[PDB]
């Protein structure tokens, strides 16, 4: 949160927060209601978002669910969807906090080493997030979809 | 460190759960307290020197502490002491904004008690000063903010014993 | 660190003795095992990623460890863990080439047990993983090299308890 | 040993040994038999090497064994020869290991401070090693004498 | 003392004291008698020095002893004089030691933070030292007054 | 560190007192010993190598300590040891000039005993050497200076046990 981040900045300069930092936090708590609503929608429709996105994903990338693929078979497909649900969850975290930090700290730091080890195709994971973004966005206003877009996009651009 | 928001997140994350009713309600609680927190932080920032000045006069001056042989004797030790007080005030203010004391454990209290013993810093006296600063702060920021600031002044004191 | 040769030297040096029959025979033993050691090290280097991949699948995955609340939960901790495994494999391989475990005491085990306790790293679980890596390695490098690699995997485990 | 040295290198670069390092070790253990034989000869004839070298030494440097010299008298002469035997011993260590490191770590690091303190003339000590080199070389093949030469020479050039 | 300072220098260069350092210390202990006498006079007349200097001070700076001033009233005036006595005391320390270090370590390090906090006008404190310097100097020979001057002046120039 | 002068100052400062008769008398004592201290320091500086050379010959050489398996075996450890002796001599000389041992506590003895145990440095043997150096020094600088130097050699020894 911008609250933590401001404090960390101020501390490193041995000072109280600046009027701008303070004002920034003020506008942050003001928008709290809106971001909570956005997270709430994604929470409530999580099962749909992950199921439909999974279906779209497997259309774009049948290789992962065909023999030789990392998500071949019921159990592996279920684990894949499990992972997608993980990232939808993290994204709702980021939304209430106002930035991508909880996404980073929980799900992106060392994500490359993890998925490489497992032999999971990382670009296909990025694609899966795109797919969730697509489904999620439709359940939101143009305003909220735009705001939520930055969280999905960050995950996609950090899936390297 | 955590703030009130990221603390709730980690609690739900540890359980692998989305944010439920309780979690959402805590976040709401925090946002609703947002502006009062900023306002109090603005006030404390604005009087930071005098708060410590008053707290010192009230609890430390014209005692054995400031006389030859006391821990506040020599200008270097006097400065050190009120420098500690600026610290406690500034981090208490951080913790208050954040609505979470984890920054106190992280950057204030870590190995502090042991350090104070090592140099001969009087812990009881230090705590009297902080508790004085609490009263001075409360007077200044009002009852509600003063109560909250109090949470963190107290948190620091407990860590010292 | 020592290797098998320099260890023998220090043993004779400590006694102020030239190399006698036993010392010379140990050196000979080591040289005769030389090529098998290099060959096994070449094989392990060549499959280092998959050895750890197999060892992890076999002993850690789809458990509480990798679920929310486990020590392998969050991608940072998953990476940390398999990074530890790369370490144990690479130094085990060093120790094997050297025919001496002193590098494990020196650069792997020093204060490791205390660190793991400090962060909450499950030692028993860690050891299951290493013992799994031993079996995977053995399968790969053959019985004789696998036995020797085993000496050092075990050495690491003992240091963890 | 090149084995330790390679490992230390590889470790500092967070990697397995290079194919060249590995090959280097392979050629090292291959030559193990030869170097062992060389050390064995020097071991077996140590008493002769040190006695004859000592005699040659005291010809080249009578000052050290005449009054006022660091090795004046039976006991001091015996201690000198004792030291020579020390270095012959260390040299056999170096030979089996393939490099001068055990010589350095046991007998050269701070050797200057030790001998200065004692008032022992360090150039005369270097000369003593030359003398041992001379005697030792004669008991070896032209091949082995050449290989053993580098160990004696290193001691002499490091006696500073 | 120049004795400590020399030792600290020599230690940082891993050496014994230089002939000059040693000679410096020799001239330092030689002048010990003289500096002791100077400190003794200031000790003996401390009550006068601080009382008269205080009176002169309050002439030059009536603001500090008038309402609104940091030393307003009997108790605050007494604390002010108390502080002056502190610095006269520290100055006698410096005199026997031969330099201003005990003055610095006891009374100048962080003096700004202390007096700012208290709201004590620091230039008026400097002036108070000037006043003590004036009174003190009259009780000394031209020689001793000159030597003692450097201690008072240092305090005044460091009162910032 | 303190010297004899600044020590007296801190004693009077701690009590908030000007220098009284006793304090003034101690300062006088020190100044009167000034030149003898410098003279002895000049002499010790001038023979520093030989003092340690003699002290070593007298207490350490031709023993188990210098043979294979002893703590003075290997040229690196021999050098280390007589390097320690140069240290003890040089700081003893400092302490003597200063007429105060605080520099020994500050820069010599701090965590020394623990270090020596850690590496296997024989403390008793070390102390024999220092006590030998004391006798050698005394012979050299005379009885009065030798007594004073002795104060600090002894101070070091006590800190080692
Ligand atoms: C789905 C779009 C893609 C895919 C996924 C896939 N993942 C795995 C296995 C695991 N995934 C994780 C993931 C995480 N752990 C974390 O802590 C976080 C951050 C919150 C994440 C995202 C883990 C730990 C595993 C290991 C299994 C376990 O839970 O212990 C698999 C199975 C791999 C296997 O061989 O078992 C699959 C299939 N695979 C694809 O191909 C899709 C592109
Ligand atoms: C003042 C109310 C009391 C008091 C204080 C005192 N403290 C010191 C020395 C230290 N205090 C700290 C504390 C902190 N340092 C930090 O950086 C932070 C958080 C950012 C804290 C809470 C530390 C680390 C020291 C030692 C290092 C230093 O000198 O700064 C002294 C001086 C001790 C000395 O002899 O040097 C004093 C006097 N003493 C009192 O009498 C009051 C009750
Ligand atoms: C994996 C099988 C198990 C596991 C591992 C785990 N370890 C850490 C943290 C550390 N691990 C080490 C170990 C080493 N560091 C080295 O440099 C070397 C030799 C070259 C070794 C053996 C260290 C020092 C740490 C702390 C510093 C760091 O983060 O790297 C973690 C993360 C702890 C955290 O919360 O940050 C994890 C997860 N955990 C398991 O669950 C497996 C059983
Ligand atoms: C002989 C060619 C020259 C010579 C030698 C000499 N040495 C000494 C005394 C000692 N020499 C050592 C040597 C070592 N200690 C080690 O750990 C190593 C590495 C393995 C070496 C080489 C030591 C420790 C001593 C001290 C005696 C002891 O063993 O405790 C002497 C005697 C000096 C004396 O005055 O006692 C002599 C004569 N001297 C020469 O002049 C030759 C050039
Ligand atoms: C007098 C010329 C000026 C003046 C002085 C003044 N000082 C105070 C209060 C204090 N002064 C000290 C001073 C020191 N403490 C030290 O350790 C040292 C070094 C040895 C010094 C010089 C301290 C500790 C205090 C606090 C009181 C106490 O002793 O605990 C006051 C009173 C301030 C008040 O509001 O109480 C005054 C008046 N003030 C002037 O205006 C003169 C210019
Ligand atoms: C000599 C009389 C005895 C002896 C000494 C010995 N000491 C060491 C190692 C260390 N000695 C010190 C001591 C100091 N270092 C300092 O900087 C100072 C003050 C300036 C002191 C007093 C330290 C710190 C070490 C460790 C670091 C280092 O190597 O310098 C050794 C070597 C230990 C080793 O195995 O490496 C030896 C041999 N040993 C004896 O047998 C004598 C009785």
């Amino acid at each position: 949160s911008i609250v933590t981040k401001s404090i960390v900045n101020a501390d490193a300069e041995a000072r109280y927060l600046s009027p701008g930092e303070l004002d920034r936090i003020k506008g942050f708590v003001t928008s709290g209601e809106r971001r909570l609503r956005i997270a709430q929608v994604l929470t409530e429709s999580r099962e749909r978002i992950v199921k439909q996105a999974g279906d779209q994903l497997f259309q774009k990338r049948p290789d992962v669910v065909s023999p030789g693929g990392n998500a071949y078979g019921e159990e592996m497909t279920a684990t894949c969807l499990r992972d997608m649900d993980y990232y939808l969850r993290l994204i709702t975290y980021g939304v209430v906090a106002g930035d991508v930090t909880p996404i980073e700290e929980i799900g992106l730091v060392g994500v490359r080493e993890m998925y490489n080890s497992l032999g999971t195709p990382i670009p296909a994971v990025a694609e899966a997030v795109r797919c969730m973004k697509s489904v999620a966005s439709s359940l939101l206003s143009g305003e909220d979809a735009a705001e939520a877009a930055s969280y999905f996009d960050y995950v996609v651009g950090a899936m390297q | 460190m955590q703030d009130a928001i990221t603390a709730v997140i980690n609690s739900s994350d540890v359980q692998g759960k989305y944010l439920d009713g309780s979690a959402m309600e805590k976040l709401k609680a925090y946002f609703q307290t947002g502006e009062l927190r900023v306002r109090a932080a603005t006030t404390i920032s604005a009087n930071a020197a005098e708060i410590v000045k008053d707290a010192v006069a009230k609890s430390l001056l014209y005692s054995d502490i400031t006389r030859p042989g006391g821990n506040m004797y020599t200008t270097r030790r006097y400065a050190a002491c009120i420098r500690d007080l600026d610290y406690y005030l500034r981090y208490s203010t951080y913790a208050m904004l954040a609505g979470d004391p984890s920054i106190l454990d992280e950057r204030v209290l870590n190995g502090l008690k042991e350090t104070y013993n090592s140099l001969g810093v009087p812990v009881g006296a230090t705590v009297q000063a902080i508790q004085a600063m609490k009263e001075v702060t409360a007077t200044l920021v009002g009852a509600d903010a003063g109560k909250e600031m109090g949470v963190y002044f107290d948190y620091i004191c407990s860590g010292l014993s």
